């Protein structure tokens, strides 16, 4: 599951970030970091959804969560 | 023939910095999101737009983190990012303790 | 209308309503909606200006997110204002560190 | 069918005011609308805190101006104040 | 004039927890600042939650979810338990 | 009992919390359980902090809690240190770490 | 009376003590001017916000509340002076 | 060399009293404020709060600077360390 974030995908993300040379342990460290980030954001989004008494997490929940975390996102009904 | 190690990397940097299409294929990322969500509440549904928002935010965050990591590695006279670079970057950011 | 009376293109009434209904203060004066609408109109005018410029540079007629991202990040003050905003389908500016370049 | 609102048409009118022969995509329209909403929220919140800080109950144009000068960088804030004062004076002209 | 403060209640809690311990003026001021800061954060999150659901009132449900968003794991859990226990006690009495 | 704090078995003033919630433009109306809940959460947090602050003062053989004690307490507790991760305490100082 | 070059009132021993409380052991020579620059930028931002709040209040004196509000604006909340 | 550095580190990490002297700091703050608008006065507590915030900020910055210096297999902090720390912080 978590491993579905393929090593080459991390390579592409790094390339877009401006990295030239990548270490082997990077890939796993990135997987951990992404796991933590998704954990926090999805926790907040669910929290909102639970308070909305809905079984369907909405994009607005994600936007509000990202705003909470100081990572505001545009393009999904800000 | 053969391209010298380190050139195609620069070419890929140029290629990817000019485009905006997401770099993680959708379905594995979506399954990861569903798995992570399940641990907070059972029998949940997601709007596709919500999954796209999550993917955009995460990809942008990872790209910024990689920028900072590359800066850290360069600071150490290095050209390869290593786990210590990410750890230092996050530490100074205030994300990791 | 009142946008007409103030030479504005942004809806003054909408702003006045949202100001009351947002629970920002007990009472809302008369100038405030006009002033806030004017500032919003100016800011979006700046954004659209630079994004259209970028779209011209990239030889396109319709603005896509990438143009907005380029206009924001290339501009110092807009980049500062949107310091904590990630724009969907925005991408990053082209930037390669010196030492990474071939010798 | 719910009648959800947005800023689309006024954004388009301004765009024509600045780049007559140019268009915009829906994805960018959404981005622009989100930016409008975010800036509105920030300025209104700053004005609200202004009111409480001074023990007063009204968000007048002055509160909006000072919130703008707090929230925006130097040059952009300068031009924002110019535009706001101009529009407010012109509105008080007409009736 | 009247400068309201949480000083008396902080004193009460301190003596409940550390009867043989005083608090300095600066420490009391800091505690007051912390109380006000947490008050504002919780209330702001609850207000956002009310707005986000097109709701005109803040109920203890909004406060609870605001706490769950704001506080860390164990802190949030214990604070929630305390809050709903106090709400139940208030309702009954 | 007359005081709403006594009704809820709380040391904090539920009336003051109610007034503040209303005089702060958070929403049109305020429920009756929200002030109780918020006051109880505030009281719990102050108690949690004061416990560690008194322990720190005891470690320093002092009868009174001074800002250094509050700092030590917050920065030594992972969760409290996170809640106040972007806050500065006057005269707080820093934790000894080399 | 005119004020000039006060930024040098931040003497080298002071910056050194600060770094000592920051856990620093060995300090390069050029650090001091960079530290003065950083301090100047920080003070310019905080006092800009504070003076804005003071102007709104129509007061000729800057109050501690102004400073605390400015700091909270910068995501650098401070306890111990009110608020 | 270096022993008294550690001694000072321990000494100043034990205490909380302010490290920047009071009157130079007040003069600097008055100057900076003057350039933003003339004829301003200050409550001494406002100056003290400003100094507290400045010192906290500088100590945190120095912590990050030291972290950066160690990352470069060095032990002496140098300006580029501060620049990297502030860049990563998202400051400008």
């Amino acid at each position: 599951n978590i491993q579905g974030i393929t090593k080459p995908a991390i390579r592409r993300l790094a390339r877009r970030g401006g990295v030239k040379r990548i270490s082997g342990l990077i890939y796993e460290e990135t997987r951990g970091v992404l796991k933590v980030f998704l954990e926090n954001v999805i926790r907040d989004a669910v929290t909102y959804t639970e308070h909305a008494k809905r079984k369907t997490v909405t994009a607005m929940d994600v936007v509000y969560a990202l705003k909470r975390q100081g990572r505001t996102l545009y393009g999904f009904g800000g | 023939h053969r391209y010298r190690p380190g050139t195609v990397a620069l070419r890929e940097i140029r290629r990817y910095q000019k485009s905006t299409e997401l770099l993680i294929r959708k379905l594995p990322f979506q399954r990861l999101v569903r798995e992570i969500a399940q641990d907070f509440k059972t029998d949940l549904r997601f709007q596709s737009s919500a999954v796209m928002a999550l993917q955009e935010a995460s990809e942008a965050y990872l790209v910024a983190l990689f920028e900072d990591t590359n800066l850290c590695a360069i600071h150490a006279k290095r050209v390869t990012i290593m786990p210590k670079d990410i750890q230092l970057a996050r530490r100074i950011r205030g994300e990791r303790a | 209308t009142r946008s007409s009376r103030a030479g504005l293109q942004f809806p003054v009434g909408r702003v006045h309503r949202l100001l009351r209904k947002g629970n920002y203060a007990e009472r809302v004066g008369a100038g405030a909606p006009v002033y806030l609408a004017a500032v919003l109109e100016y800011l979006t005018a700046e954004i659209l200006e630079l994004a259209g410029n970028a779209a011209r540079d990239n030889k396109k007629t319709r603005i896509i997110p990438r143009h907005l991202q380029l206009a924001v990040r290339n501009d110092e003050e807009l980049n500062k204002l949107l310091g904590r905003v990630t724009i969907a389908q925005g991408g990053v500016l082209p930037n390669i560190q010196s030492v990474l370049l071939p010798k | 069918k719910t009648r959800k609102e947005s800023y689309a048409i006024y954004v388009y009118k301004v765009l024509k005011q600045v780049h007559p022969d140019t268009g915009i995509s829906s994805k960018a329209m959404s981005i622009m609308n989100s930016f409008v909403n975010d800036v509105f929220e920030r300025i209104a919140g700053e004005a609200s805190r202004l009111a409480h800080y001074n023990k007063r109950s009204t968000i007048t144009s002055r509160e909006i101006q000072t919130a703008v000068r707090l929230l925006l960088p130097g040059e952009l804030a300068k031009h924002a104040v110019s535009e706001g004062t101009k529009a407010v004076t012109k509105y008080t002209s007409a009736k």
